[PDB]
């Protein structure tokens, strides 16, 4: 959501930057390519945490696996 | 001047002595993107708690370095960064709990979820009768769906079904951990019937069906005089509980009114 | 509530159930956290539950404790005004007994309730405010409505109200 | 589906070391080159980000369904219990 619109923020000032002040926009251009890499890190971050949320909903399985054995057991107990 | 970032990271990584290194918009530009990659860095290696007293006690960006965190980190560590936002009480605190609201999956972190609502108000064999089953869960659907209740079949439909389960709920008269959502199960079936608390919720439901049909969208006339008669009739089987049937009764009077107030004047 | 309605209909029918406190809290909050409901409605219906039950009160004082922990103070104040706008003397009832317990607030309350009518009216001599004046006695903070003087003595119910006390 | 397939960083890594030496250079065309494919690597994350989304949230819908069933079943098993 915001980071798509930080990405073309992003996008918008190198097309600026490309078309002492020079220095300014190198600094600008490295923050704007430091805040990119910041927001690769956070889909990296994304992408791991669907894996690990894919194992807990894998786990949660196996647990309703082992619900519906205690529910056999708790119906031989009723 | 990315030297005097690196200076800067170097300053920061305790909190006084960077606050006394650390001396005019764009090199806070520079401290904020340096507390960026410090937090990325610790995300990547709690010490987000740390750093958040650091910025809280320093300093718009700590939302969103927070919302960062709040994404990265699933469940446990989320839950003690959400107590610690408790602990610490714009539009950024509500896309971060919008955010947790469409991720969780509400099957055990509903209290959770009502933790969240709570700090937005704060900010502002046995022979079944499957045709019982079929007819009295259509009929919640119908419940479920009130844009259904303008129609004609449907409407007839409603009509059939719903004259049948009040008749089989007056013909029983029964004359006496938590399970959160409806139960339904072809199996057992009879607990539910001899319990008049789930009678009370369906009732309860009716009348609110009701109160929603008084409040295009328009109807037959003789429609509402149906709806009328069988409002009657469910005050009557209300008025049946055994315990405070007529006192709980003007209360739910109480309370149509008072939804009635509710609405007119919103 | 157009959109919600088995959510309010378990809250009614559990507010409804006969006479714990925390499981009913535990209760109320995974209705809330089910059913998307808004905790400002929630707390209207524990309020005019607690009214028309005066029977149990301390047992729906601790849970309107228990809730208002979670929640800032102004907000009972913002319903109480909105609830003696919306007009009884139930609402009279709750407003003594919320006045008097805890969670007390006087000058918010007064503001949410004519005032130089009453000079007016009161130097041509020479309606809530004493419904609260009636059921409060039924103390100090009765002694800091009274600053007319007389005005509420001038009234019999607050006489019969002074000295029932 | 490819770009799934063959995800990632080394892109990231390839624009920074090309932003490097277009500091260095300005102390041409290998700037638009290096904005087009920023702004690819863009629409790639974010496609990406939706795609990961969009499975977890068909698994969290799946685990839900499941869970729901459990807990009627455990439910049920608790009626039964409380019955006798």
């Amino acid at each position: 959501a915001g980071d798509d619109r930080r990405i073309n923020l992003l996008v918008k000032s190198f097309i600026k930057w490309c078309n002492e002040e020079g220095y300014s926009q190198y600094q600008r251009m490295l923050s704007t390519l430091s805040q990119c890499e910041f927001s690769m890190g956070k889909t990296l971050l994304v992408y791991d945490m669907n894996l690990r949320e894919m194992e807990n909903y894998e786990k949660i399985y196996k647990e309703i696996e082992c619900s519906i054995a205690g529910a056999h057991e708790k119906i031989a107990e009723c | 001047l990315p030297e005097a970032r690196t200076r800067f990271t170097k300053s920061t990584r305790n909190i006084k002595p960077l606050l006394s290194t650390f001396s005019e918009n764009e090199k806070k530009c520079t401290l904020d993107q340096a507390f960026r990659g410090i937090l990325e860095e610790e995300i990547i290696n709690n010490v987000l708690a740390i750093i958040s007293l650091a910025i809280g006690g320093v300093t718009s960006t700590p939302f969103v370095l927070l919302g960062d965190v709040l994404d990265c980190l699933p469940l446990d560590q989320c839950d003690t960064i959400f107590t610690f936002v408790e602990k610490n009480v714009k539009n950024y605190l509500l896309r971060m709990c919008n955010d947790l609201l469409r991720r969780l999956s509400k099957s055990q972190n509903t209290v959770f979820c009502g933790r969240i609502q709570l700090f937005l108000a704060r900010l502002f064999s046995i022979p079944i009768d499957y045709n019982l089953y079929r007819k009295f869960w259509s009929l919640q659907d119908y419940f479920r769906n009130p844009v259904q209740c303008y129609e004609k079949i449907s409407w007839k439909t409603f009509l059939k079904y719903s004259e049948e389960v009040l008749a089989v709920f007056k013909s029983y008269k029964l004359d006496d951990v938590y399970f959160a959502k409806f139960l339904t199960s072809e199996k057992l079936m009879d607990l539910q019937l001899s319990d008049s608390n789930f009678r009370r919720h369906i009732l309860l439901q009716y009348l609110i069906l009701f109160q929603y049909l008084k409040g295009n969208y328009v109807l037959t006339d003789e429609q509402s005089l149906w709806i009328e008669d069988t409002t009657k009739s469910v005050y009557q089987l209300l008025s049946e509980n055994p315990p405070d049937g007529e006192r709980f009764s003007k209360m739910v009077e109480h309370i149509l009114n008072t939804e009635e107030n509710w609405n007119s004047w919103k | 509530l157009r959109e919600e309605n088995e959510g309010y209909a378990k809250l009614i029918a559990e507010l409804g159930q006969d006479l714990t406190s925390d499981l009913i809290l535990e209760n109320i909050k995974s209705l809330i956290g089910c059913f998307n409901l808004d905790p400002n409605r929630v707390l209207d219906v524990i309020l005019e539950v607690f009214e028309c039950r005066p029977e149990h009160d301390d047992f729906f004082i601790s849970l309107l404790e228990s809730y208002m922990s979670m929640c800032e103070p102004q907000t009972l104040c913002h319903i109480l005004g909105f609830k003696f706008k919306f007009y009884p003397s139930s609402l009279y009832r709750v407003a003594a007994v919320l006045l008097q317990f805890n969670l007390i607030d006087l000058d918010d309350l007064y503001v949410h309730l004519i005032m130089d009518e009453h000079k007016r009216e009161i130097a041509e001599a020479k309606n809530q405010k004493l419904g609260l004046l009636e059921a409060l006695l039924k103390w100090q903070h009765a002694q800091n409505i009274m600053d007319p003087p007389y005005y509420a003595a001038s009234h019999k119910l607050i006489a019969l109200a002074i000295c029932k006390l | 589906a490819e770009v799934d397939l063959r995800d990632y960083k080394y892109t990231c890594q390839e624009l920074q070391r090309l932003m490097a030496e277009i500091q260095d250079l300005k102390s041409a065309i290998e700037i638009e080159e290096r904005r087009i494919q920023s702004c690819v690597h863009f629409m790639t994350l974010k496609k990406l980000n939706r795609l990961a989304h969009i499975r977890l949230k068909k698994g969290r819908d799946q685990t839900h369904e499941a869970k729901q069933k459990v807990d009627a079943y455990h439910l049920q098993l608790q009626n039964l219990l409380y019955e006798v």
